[PDB]
DNA sequence: ATCGGATGTATATATCTGACACGTGCCTGGAGACTAGGGAGTAATCCCCTTGGCGGTTAAAACGCGGGGGACAGCGCGTACGTGCGTTTAAGCGGTGCTAGAGCTGTCTACGACCAATTGAGCGGCCTCGGCACCGGGATTCTCGA
DNA sequence: TCGAGAATCCCGGTGCCGAGGCCGCTCAATTGGTCGTAGACAGCTCTAGCACCGCTTAAACGCACGTACGCGCTGTCCCCCGCGTTTTAACCGCCAAGGGGATTACTCCCTAGTCTCCAGGCACGTGTCAGATATATACATCCGAT
């Protein structure tokens, strides 16, 4: 057994070195269609359109988690919390 | 020496919602800046919209779509209603 | 009197007493037209708006006891006696009052004008049985002198200075002003501007202004504030009317009598544009309003001064910096005047970072070379010297030079506080003082400074306004100078300093031709 | 015939003709339709009326009858829609909304 | 595209996917309440972007949403994206 | 014993006083000197307009007040009530300015 | 040796500590650490340098030597901070 | 049909900055988007500049000022140098 | 009268005629000067070469011949001027810079 | 400190697929006239900004002191996260068919541009009188030490 | 846990200045009439988006065990706040001169736009190989427990 944090650090190094997409594709496609059906019914999507949506959303989430990590460290902590997320995207101006 | 501004029209609008209320010159300048900024935003979005679809004309359709893109939520619905009412009245006259 | 009657009469008996007084303006125009027929132009120019003044004019024209109370044998009520020309000035003031016109007392500094003014006020209170209120606006430095003079020659009057902190001023206002327990008020320019409201609500019998040339830009806030005041008559005391312009004289006159000299365009078109001979003779338009005396036919013991212009040529670094400025931090024509004084006034012109006060100081500036040679020469005779400059940084440089050559100085610029100002003046003016030079900015200290011990003045840097330099000379030419004053203006040859000198000479010629010619 | 302004023909207060001129001379497109100035003037009028009603309410709350930049800021920052539309705008001489964090209060 | 209504698809953004995103962000420990907050923020962001993209596709009188519509929506929201045209 | 307020109760009063007003909080002459010195490194011999300096001051103070609000939020997040340079740095780093 | 400047403490020090305290009070902060003032002065200097650089670029493109309120407003809008009230 | 790309010019520049390297299709698309983005940014700033100064034409002075506004520091310096060099070489021919 | 492109006449690689046409048909101004396309093309070519050399250096660092979006991202993010120019830009199939806060590393 | 595992990390070989080179043609950039209007240079007027001085008032700013309360460190503890292991499951991939709708072509109106003539709307200038700022003074509230 | 007492709010009185209101004029909106070309509409076609279906296999899920970390509590300084006393710098008012910059005309020239032909340059469609995956395979190199 590895002590807690070792596998997490190896995972950080693994995912900060790759470039792939970290969310599954079919679940995200279903999500965007379900969201879109609240604006106009019987809508069709280009595969490129869904791919661009996934890239943008994943970049947004990764860049948000960096700020959340900074907020958690600022409070002498290593665990990120919903209050950290709220502080991050309240300082950014998305509140 | 002639500098055009929206002050006269803003005062006409003010005397309709608050018939007994005045306005200072600083608030007038802020209102003029606000009107110019909103005009620029809507016109720029409409220009981009016409360019995206390979159109040479800016029409009320482009203005409506730009308003829906820029204004948030409840403001956009009422703005679209007012614009549509004005266009229908004008084209009927 | 009693505070009740003074409350009844001093305060504004009506809400708006400022209106068109027909009798006063009729008498004014009558006396003016009796004096001469030049003022018809002013009356016609002002008649283009109000037909009441025009109807007064034509009524007076179609109809076509000045008691000679010369007040000779100086007033008994005034303590002691005063000189005959002071009697003549008091008589002039009385004649001005009885003829319902104002004027400008323009005796030269030191002749004594406060005594004449307070004697005139004593005449009013005693021979005309009319006490105050009387407003007296003076520079802040002279309020105590005014109070002492009033308490000295006519002691039996009420005179309180309106000076003090805000709370003290308020309590003084309530105790005396609104209580109407006074006769004469002494106030400063800043006090008049500040305590405007409690002072407007008084029916003033007179507004005396010492050093009235201060009120010469009729757009200055003091002018606007003084216009709102309500008074019966006004008086101006100043030794330098028409400093550098005819418009300024018109502004003084417009304050004095705003109905006569109501148009500045008229006064400018009067002379500004033979061609300049007969129009000069038309200066009788100002003959009854101005009285000026010269301290040469009255006094005597003050030998006159001799002025020499010492021309110098720029040094090598001065030439370099002059060219660098001329063809191209540096944001004005004054940079040319800094270079003509000393190149060290620009940062970096002084050689090297580990600065040493040595001969390069005098070496690098030609004005300083000539000044050093002349200073040594005068030090042979033991004469004491005053240095004047438009700039105080140049006074710093001169301070360093003077210390480097082991001379004893004392500085008075705008920075030095008033107490140490008096201290330095006393040190220099000690009967056995060992101080040699007195560094001094030209426009500093007002008029209270009295450096009579010195007898040599150098104007290291001339001024746009010739009257400022004339006052600077007067700091040593003041009454009591038993020696002979010797003045030296340093002029940089073939530079902008010649242009400044030419403009100042034009202005001085204007003053001499207009006011100083027929002053008698 | 008799001239009638397009503003009056559309029942507006804002200048349809001036909006048309600015649209034509602003390098926005090669041509400008007939209804675009009318629509844009109507929208501008609506937004102006909205913000002015809120500002007048604020002025009357402060027991004054004259709108000032403080009242404009109070109107804008207290409404979520206008606060979103004007998020990156700073109103000169406007001040801030009074707001103290509850952790900072006594006891 | 006929008679299709979807629900609860936000739960398809699984907890391991959120954990991978956090790891690429450089996060070592994750609180158990972080996943619902993440789902909320993702849904809000996606709603805004899709609203603008659908507005563009409606103006073009189309029924298909294109990658260029998505790119225009992102660019107007201030999140310029390279690699899908433009 | 002369009357004395306990620490914090005057700070809260000042907070209310300054959040109720609208005037500028920095002195005009020092601010003008600062901007005139800063502009000297981009182009010497520059003139300014009074309205230009006023606009600079309004923008600067709005920026600083917003930054202090964010800094206060960071300080409260860290379970403190005193704001610190680390809080300022965190606020500017999250906003994207550093 | 006084002909040298030896004067004029730095212009950033003209943003006195009471002024920063007033700004903090308007921001709603209660206790201010002693090291906040230097940090605030640095932040303000950086912001001013950016804005003034852009404004000077505008005015020198226009071929003037006077920075105007319009140049400042354009610079601010270009940074992304629109300012209402100066035209 | 017949969409323009910038791809061949980007490849020409690449084959002289790094004569023996290649480039992937997705990377080339990213490069095309970068070129178009910078073009529209500079052109928009230049248009706004000309409108501010009440001019009708866009000239190399506007392009230079837009470059100075948009680029940071050393990038702006070197880009200005290259643009001026190209303009002089073109005019003297 | 053999033709000679202005792109070759200026010594550039990017097209000057195409840039001129895009400026002329992009609704930027009523008129377009003669040297504006040349200046703009020179600037665009400079920026392209600037980013491309850094991307090629990164590709050589990873021992690869072709340039991929990962190399473009690495170049842009590791160069500070380019990172400030492309601050609000997402590069698809790019990634993140390897970076771990030091507090997280084991003692 | 040393040893036993588990995890990258080079190293060699086989595939394939996507990048690069080559050929067509067509449409767009270039050469060459011709023209008009945008912008540069000139001149006059008036108002604002700079520089280096002065004088004065008066709040803010700076400094020192005391003391209180908040920061920071240390300690304990008790959950709640991480790690790892079976176990489903549903995502990804490949292949197929179907049809909606995106994109292109051709016609031809209807609607925008443009021009000339006319005239009302809006801008600048001038004047005044209420709204708001300021100042005592007096009641009210809130803090603090009992 | 009730008085001191200090700060704040709420009243009247001034007073002053800027917001509104009126008048003249001029210049941009409006009206009427060509004209030409964008876009609106109808028709076609072919592509790519959608709907399935089957199969494999990683990835997600649920559960357990147990550290280590987040949180609460307790002291301890020490640093920041509240307050009083100086003192000093901002803030008005001034002086001088001169240039910068905004208007408002004018003159004029040269550099753009607008056409007409007409070749080359570039986009598109192909046909290869070599660089980049995929698998194994052995090595070295951290990590964690004795
Ligand atoms: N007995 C006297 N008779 C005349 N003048 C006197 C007498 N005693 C003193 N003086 C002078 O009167 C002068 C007051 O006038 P002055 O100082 O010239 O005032 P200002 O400078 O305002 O003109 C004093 O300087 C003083 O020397
Ligand atoms: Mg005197």
């Amino acid at each position: 057994r590895y002590r807690p944090g070792t596998v997490a650090l190896r995972e950080i190094r693994r995912y900060q070195k790759s470039t792939e997409l970290l969310i599954r594709k079919l679940p995200f496609q279903r999500l965007v269609r379900e969201i879109a059906q609240d604006f106009k019914t019987d809508l069709r999507f280009q595969s490129s359109a869904v791919m661009a949506l996934q890239e943008a959303s994943e970049a947004y989430l990764v860049a948000l988690f960096e700020d959340t990590n900074l907020c958690a460290i600022h409070a002498k902590r290593v665990t990120i919390m919903p209050k950290d997320i709220q502080l991050a995207r309240r300082i950014r101006g998305e509140r | 020496t002639r500098k055009e501004s929206y002050a006269i029209y803003v005062y006409k609008v003010l005397k309709q919602v608050h018939p007994d209320t005045g306005i200072s010159s600083k608030a007038m300048s802020i209102m003029n800046s606000f009107v110019n900024d909103v005009f620029e935003r809507i016109a720029g979005e409409a220009s981009r919209l016409a360019h995206y679809n390979k159109r040479s004309t800016i029409t009320s359709r482009e203005i409506q779509t730009a308003v829906r893109l820029l204004l948030p939520g409840e403001l956009a619905k009422h703005a679209v209603s007012e614009g549509t009412k004005a266009v229908t009245k004008y084209t009927s006259a | 009197h009693d505070p009740e009657s003074n409350k009844k009469r001093y305060l504004l008996k009506d809400a708006n007493g400022k209106k068109f007084d027909l009798e006063g303006t009729t008498k004014r125009f009558e006396h003016l037209l009796s004096l001469s027929g030049l003022f018809k132009h002013f009356i016609e120019s002002k008649a283009a708006k109000d037909p009441k003044f025009r109807q007064v004019l034509d009524v007076l024209e179609e109809n076509k006891e000045s008691i000679e109370f010369q007040f000779r044998e100086s007033p008994a009520y005034v303590n002691g006696q005063l000189r005959p020309y002071q009697i003549q000035g008091v008589n002039w003031l009385v004649s001005l009052h009885k003829n319902k016109i104002a004027g400008i007392l323009a005796d030269e500094m030191g002749l004594g004008k406060t005594l004449q003014t307070i004697s005139f006020l004593g005449y009013l209170r005693y021979i005309e049985k009319i006490p105050g209120p009387f407003l007296v606006i003076a520079p802040k430095s002279t309020l105590n002198n005014w109070l002492r003079e009033i308490n000295r020659w006519t002691p039996d009057v009420n005179a309180f200075i309106l000076q003090g902190d805000k709370e003290e001023r308020a309590e003084l206002i309530q105790k005396k002003l609104l209580g109407c327990d006074f006769d004469v008020v002494i106030a400063s320019y800043e006090i008049i501007i500040r305590e405007k409201s409690p002072l407007k609500k008084i029916n003033w019998e007179y507004i005396i202004i010492d050093e009235a040339h201060r009120i010469k830009n009729e757009e200055s806030m003091l002018s606007q504030v003084l216009r709102e005041f309500t008074s019966r008559n006004r008086l101006l005391i100043t030794g330098t009317p028409l400093q550098n312009n005819l418009h300024e004289l018109w502004a003084l006159l417009n304050f004095l009598l705003p109905d006569i000299f109501s148009d500045a365009q008229d006064f400018d078109d009067w002379f500004s544009s033979d061609q300049d001979k007969i129009v000069k003779q038309l200066h009788t338009v100002l003959q009854p309003f101005l009285l000026r005396r010269i301290k040469s036919d009255v006094e005597t013991s003050l030998l006159p001064k001799k002025e020499l212009n010492l021309y110098v040529g720029m040094s090598s670094m001065q030439k370099k910096w002059y060219k660098k400025i001329l063809e191209k931090l540096l944001n004005i024509m004054m940079q040319l005047r800094k270079c003509c004084n000393h190149p060290y006034l620009f940062d970096g012109a002084e050689p090297g970072p580990p600065y040493t006060t040595d001969e390069h100081l005098v070496y690098n500036a030609a004005k300083l070379q000539v000044l050093d040679k002349l200073l040594k020469k005068l030090k042979e005779e033991g004469s004491r010297v005053l240095i004047f400059s438009q700039m105080s940084r140049l006074l710093d440089i001169l301070e360093d030079y003077c210390y480097f050559r082991n001379y004893e100085y004392c500085r008075i610029d705008g920075s030095t506080a008033h107490e140490d100002r008096i201290q330095a003046i006393d040190d220099y003016n000690a009967p056995d003082s060992k101080k040699f030079v007195f560094l001094l900015t030209t426009r500093a200290g007002g008029l209270g400074i009295n450096l009579t011990s010195a007898d040599v003045v150098v104007l290291y840097d001339s001024d746009w306004n010739p009257q400022a330099d004339l006052q600077a000379m007067d700091r040593a030419h003041r009454i009591g100078q038993k020696k002979q004053v010797k003045v030296f203006r340093l002029v940089t040859d073939n530079s902008v300093e010649e242009k400044i000198l030419e403009r100042a000479t034009q202005k001085l010629r204007l003053d001499q031709l207009v006011i100083q010619q027929n002053r008698t | 015939a008799k001239a009638k302004t397009r503003s009056s023909r559309a029942g507006l207060q804002f200048p349809v003709g001036r909006v048309h001129r600015l649209l034509r001379k602003g390098n926005y497109a090669e041509r400008v339709g007939a209804g675009a100035p009318v629509y844009l003037a109507a929208v501008l009028e609506y937004l102006t009326a909205e913000i002015l009603e809120l500002a007048g309410n604020a002025a009357r709350d402060n027991k004054k009858t004259r709108i000032i930049p403080r009242h404009l800021q109070l109107a804008v920052r207290n409404d979520e829609e206008l606060n979103k539309l004007l998020g990156r705008v700073t109103i000169a001489q406007g001040g801030v909304l009074p707001n103290i964090q509850s952790v900072l209060l006594p006891k | 595209r006929h008679r299709k209504v979807l629900r609860d698809n936000i739960q398809g953004i699984t907890k391991p996917a959120i954990r991978r995103l956090a790891r690429r962000g450089g996060v070592k420990r994750i609180s158990g309440l972080i996943y619902e907050e993440t789902r909320g923020v993702l849904k809000v962001f996606l709603e805004n972007v899709i609203r603008d993209a659908v507005t563009y596709t409606e103006h073009a009188k189309r029924k298909t949403v294109t990658a260029m519509d998505v790119v225009y929506a992102l660019k107007r929201q201030g999140r310029t994206l390279y690699g899908f045209g433009g």
